[PDB]
């Protein structure tokens, strides 16, 4: 099973902000990586897929990059909207597997 | 357009087999694959599976073959069924599409001896 | 567009095939070679009035849909048209999701009849990747 690790487990940011959430894999997964938002009481929503592929949908502010094992999901100017947890998945090889998860606060 | 929706007991007794069924509208279930994801407790998730457009499945093995997921077209649903569940398998379940684009809104299933 | 061999291999590798479900990076570019020689444009037209799209050539019947194929289902959800372009990553991501399914590889016909069995790896060889 592909183990992915995501840190920091908490970050705490000032509004308008950026901030860069780090997730790497065990080992390389290629390009195979995806990222999803959750908040209290409420689904996961995919952000970015497949390491840096946009979503329609989603605001341009995210961005991901990365390949083989280290990836990271970026923020541009963190805004109320987007505090909660924030999830990486890999995809190249099953079973699927998901990161810890890093929660975003206010500071 | 596509929307799911988890429907099914919350509350089920150790050793007992959890069922929960997803409801598709907007699209033939037969267009798509289809998967159950659940979260624990502790904020950790879990992909357990999904079932192509072939009807091969793909099962997590953390479920040690407890785990099997059904379609019916008829009622344009699919299944998630998970026997002999303990204390260990309380969490919320979501069902989505193989994309990820869809999820349901999730359901929280407590085991308990209660 | 018409790419070179190790310059699809790059490619692929780029866009995550190197070990994708299980199949090693040889496979894509194999199959890519017999299913439209790297041809980005290549197109076929079949006998239940379904085309097969892309350097991948990508089925209209199941996989994207161009609007004029019967039972068409769209499981890729995107247009045929976007697995045209000279740029692979619409016909990879849809690939992958085939790839996915039980049949595995074994979606491509032509790949199935020249990759399957045959040293596969031989074809990212003697390339800069």
């Amino acid at each position: 099973d592909i183990v992915l690790t995501q840190s920091p487990a908490t970050l705490s940011v000032t509004p308008g902000n950026s901030v860069s959430l780090s997730c790497r894999a065990s080992q390389s997964i290629g390009n195979n990586l995806h990222w999803y938002q959750q908040k209290s009481h409420e689904s996961p929503r995919l952000l970015i897929k497949y390491a840096s592929q946009s979503i329609s949908g989603i605001p341009s502010r995210f961005s991901g990059s990365g390949s083989g094992t280290d990836f990271t999901l970026s923020i541009n100017s963190v805004e109320t909207e987007d505090f909660g947890m924030y999830f990486c998945q890999q995809s190249n090889s099953w079973p699927y597997t998901f990161g810890g998860g890093t929660k975003l606060e206010i500071k | 357009d596509v929307q799911l929706q988890e429907s099914g007991p919350s509350l089920v007794k150790p050793s007992q087999t959890l069922s929960l069924t997803c409801s598709v509208t907007g699209d033939s279930i037969t267009s798509d694959y289809w998967s159950w994801i659940r979260k624990f407790p502790g904020n950790r998730l879990e992909y357990m599976g999904y079932v192509s457009f072939s009807g091969s499945t793909y099962y997590n093995p953390s479920l040690k073959s407890r785990i099997s997921i059904t379609r019916d077209t008829s009622k344009n649903q699919y299944y998630l069924d998970l026997n002999s569940v303990t204390t260990e398998d309380t969490a919320t379940y979501y069902c989505a599409n193989w994309d990820g684009d869809y999820w349901g809104q999730g359901t929280l299933v407590t085991v308990s001896a209660a | 567009k018409v790419f070179g061999r190790c310059e699809l291999a790059a490619a692929m590798k780029r866009h995550g095939l190197d070990n994708y479900r299980g199949y090693s990076l040889g496979n894509w570019v194999c199959a890519a070679k017999f299913e439209s020689n790297f041809n980005t444009q290549a197109t076929n037209r079949n006998t239940d009035g379904s085309t097969d799209y892309g350097i991948l050539q990508i089925n209209s019947r199941w996989w994207c849909n161009d609007g004029r194929t019967p039972g068409s289902r769209n499981l890729c959800n995107i247009p045929c048209s976007a697995l045209l372009s000279s740029d692979i990553t619409a016909s990879v991501n849809c690939a992958k999701k085939i790839v996915s399914d039980g049949n595995g590889m074994n979606a491509w016909v032509a790949w199935r009849n020249r990759c399957k069995g045959t040293d596969v790896q031989a074809w990212i060889r003697g390339c800069r990747l």
